């Protein structure tokens, strides 16, 4: 039948999760942002649309830092992005508190990964409406 | 409720015309055993504040971790973190005081005595104390433990009241502090000869001196002392 797209964790007959696919649409509708890996670091850049002359220039920062060595930028629903970074920060603090060393990028990546995946498991929550580009430098 | 195990003795400080000075030796005692010698008890926060801690060393290390986090946290979504919105000495103190008082109120204190030294953004000198009970106070000179009994009297001969601050130079102040550290080394059984000293100047910034040593000690007169009353040789 139909209606497979009305609830978040439902598998459609072809094995898809339509709500996650709709979340992607919100992302594609967002500003463009990128990341470039160089020989010893990474660079992040984002497009900030000027809705009007009234926006104070250089004041509505979109790129965010996690711990002291990680950068995160995203496209889509900005509030969802912030929510994800808040979690990322708690995740980083937790790792440093227990292991002392600042969190490795791959480790941090999975932390965000597991959390985002978690929001595709229940119909009581909605998927994140953002795609996130992040990274930094670590032990290796 | 607990009991201190590895401990740090005195932390002394005073303010002069352009800033503040704070010092503390590098010892970590275990009862009467002078167990550790490479212990730094002066914690720099940014470039305008230094936190000197005495008491339980395990709790000191915890406070250290708390401070590094305050810095990280303050930098989040803060484009002015190294300017107008950088951590002020007064913000750091209020935070620690708050923590100290909450911990004693839950009958589980951080067994320490802390002195926060720094220069505010408007140039004002900042010097305030807080301990395991949550008790706080300010004075031209501040010292914890033994230094409260032997350092304040010497440091107060230099700055006895507020009006003496502007008349006091970095040289005079540092000289007074260094002499006090020597006196403490003479009469405090839990002190060390090596210590650190930090200066927070509203002009020269933060100067952190490591591996200082008590020098110019008088011991020669000891050769003439014999017996405990009637012995002649």
């Amino acid at each position: 039948g139909t209606g497979y797209d009305l609830s978040n964790s439902v598998f459609s007959p072809d094995g898809r999760n339509f709500q996650v696919e709709y979340a992607v649409k919100a992302v594609e509708n967002g500003t463009t942002s990128i990341g470039i890996k160089c020989n010893d670091g990474v660079v992040f850049a984002v497009e900030k649309l000027i809705t009007s002359k009234l926006l104070v220039p250089q004041k509505n920062v979109k790129i965010q830092v996690v711990d002291r060595h990680i950068g995160c930028v995203y496209s889509g629903l900005i509030p969802d992005g912030r929510h994800l970074v808040n979690r990322g920060r708690e995740e980083a603090a937790s790792f440093k508190k227990l292991y002392k060393t600042p969190i490795p990028i791959p480790a941090f990546a999975d932390r965000l990964g597991q959390y985002v995946q978690a929001h595709t498991l229940y119909n009581s929550v909605r998927p994140f409406g953002v795609s996130t580009i992040f990274g930094g430098v670590d032990k290796n | 409720t607990q009991q201190p195990i590895v401990t740090g003795t005195s932390v002394i400080s005073m303010k002069y015309d352009n800033g503040v000075i704070i010092a503390a030796d590098n010892l970590g005692s275990y009862g009467s055993l002078l167990r550790f010698n490479g212990v730094e008890r002066l914690i720099p926060v940014g470039d305008n504040t230094v936190v000197g801690i005495s008491g339980d060393i395990s709790d000191m290390q915890h406070i250290e971790r708390l401070l590094k986090d305050l810095v990280t946290e303050n930098a989040y979504d803060n484009p002015l973190a190294d300017a107008e919105e950088a951590l002020e000495p007064s913000y750091i103190f209020e935070y620690l005081a708050t923590v100290m008082y909450q911990r004693r109120s839950k009958m589980n204190p951080l067994w320490n005595a802390i002195i926060v030294a720094g220069v505010q953004s408007n140039g004002d000198q900042f010097l305030r104390y807080v301990n395991l009970l949550g008790v706080t106070y300010s004075s031209p000179t501040l010292a914890t433990g033994f230094g409260a009994h032997m350092a304040n009297p010497l440091l107060r001969k230099v700055v006895d009241r507020e009006s003496d601050i502007p008349k006091t130079t970095v040289q005079v102040a540092e000289e007074a502090i260094v002499n006090a550290m020597r006196v403490l080394y003479y009469r405090d059984a839990r002190s060390s000869r090596n210590f650190s000293l930090a200066i927070i100047d509203k002009n020269t910034g933060l100067t952190f001196k490591k591996n200082l040593q008590v020098e110019n000690m008088k011991w020669d007169f000891a050769k003439d002392i014999k017996g405990y009353g009637t012995q002649k040789i």
